[PDB]
């Protein structure tokens, strides 16, 4: 109870794109788990570290939601401790991380004919990032080893590019929404359990 | 349903002319990047130009030499390529890949990489003495 702010983060008509994800804070209120699990609007659950109905018996501090959206194919590549294309440049799972994913498909949410969407990921980057590390910077990167001097073109590749979702394309090509729960315990009383 | 398919094999000693015509069917993409990438047998894969269809600003490399002249035909939705000065080590195939464009702040920039989402059926030209 407490007014649980779960109804402000996965179901609101915008998400932030997946290279600049949303990220929310939860604390301080007593929540009930057994409702969310127990729905059929979500693709798939399935993670480590908790069962579902041990949820509310366990109490946690804080809670961290990151909310973004993916590609179909993307959605089951994205794991902790896996190494991926997508997963070594916008968004790294510690191997310790506690927590998981949810996707959801939203297809008829968002959807267009035809032409560019404003959703943006990168294909290059320089290295690998630190887990849970957003980066906001959208320099060129530097791909020809003789240099540019910063000019847009050959050897200097914008790394950012959209997605171009189509109604009629395949299932790996759906528009899956994705948020992703993290539970976090310090040094601090537990504020979240559960009735 | 994209297809792709190239024409304009010819074989001819060097320093005579070329053209290529790449042809795309079934595009539900209103602006999309139409790129020639060229392998041959032995080595990897390169790029040589790629050009946008916003309004037809292109990407070359330092091979180029101004000897190529890329035209795309919005009627018929074709990309022709005419080039002279014949060199020996441009004997390759040549595929033609488009790829979605680019939207940030109210600008159009294109992303023209190796990764590709498309390919089609190349055409080979080989030019020796
Ligand atoms: C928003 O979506 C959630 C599913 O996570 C659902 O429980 C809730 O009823 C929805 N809200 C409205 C106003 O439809």
């Amino acid at each position: 109870t407490n007014l649980c702010p779960f109804g402000e983060v996965f179901n609101a008509t915008r998400f932030a794109s997946v290279y600049a994800w949303n990220r929310k804070r939860i604390s301080n209120c007593v929540a009930d788990y057994s409702v969310l699990y127990n729905s059929a609007s979500f693709s798939t659950f399935k993670c480590y570290g908790v069962s579902p109905t041990k949820l509310n018996d366990l109490c946690f501090t804080n809670v961290y939601a990151d909310s973004f959206v993916i590609r179909g194919d993307e959605v089951r590549q994205i794991a902790p401790g896996q190494t991926g294309k997508i997963a070594d440049y916008n968004y790294k799972l510690p191997d310790d991380f506690t927590g998981c994913v949810i996707a959801w498909n939203s297809n008829n949410l968002d959807s267009k004919v035809g032409g560019n969407y404003n959703y943006l990921y990168r294909l290059f980057r320089k290295s690998n990032l630190k887990p849970f590390e957003r980066d906001i910077s959208t320099e060129i990167y530097q791909a020809g080893s003789t240099p540019c001097n910063g000019v847009e073109g050959f050897n200097c590749y914008f790394p950012l590019q959209s997605y171009g979702f189509q109604p009629t394309n395949g299932v790996g090509y759906q528009p899956y929404r994705v948020v992703v729960l993290s539970f976090e315990l310090l040094h601090a009383p537990a504020t979240v359990c559960g009735p | 349903q994209v297809q792709l398919v190239e024409t304009g094999g010819g074989f001819v000693q060097p320093g005579g002319s070329l053209r290529l015509s790449c042809a795309a069917s079934g595009v539900t993409l209103d602006y999309y990047a139409i790129g020639w990438f060229r392998q041959a047998p032995g080595k990897e894969r390169e790029g040589v130009s790629c050009i946008g269809s916003s309004d037809g600003r292109t990407y070359y490399s330092d091979s180029v030499k101004g000897r190529f002249t890329i035209s795309r035909d919005n009627a018929k939705n074709t990309v022709y390529l005419q080039m002279n000065s014949l060199k020996p080590e441009d004997t390759a195939v040549y595929y033609c890949a488009l790829t979605v464009g680019t939207y940030y702040s109210g600008n159009y920039h294109y992303t023209c990489s190796d990764d590709m989402d498309y390919w089609g059926k190349g055409t080979q030209v080989t030019v020796s003495s």
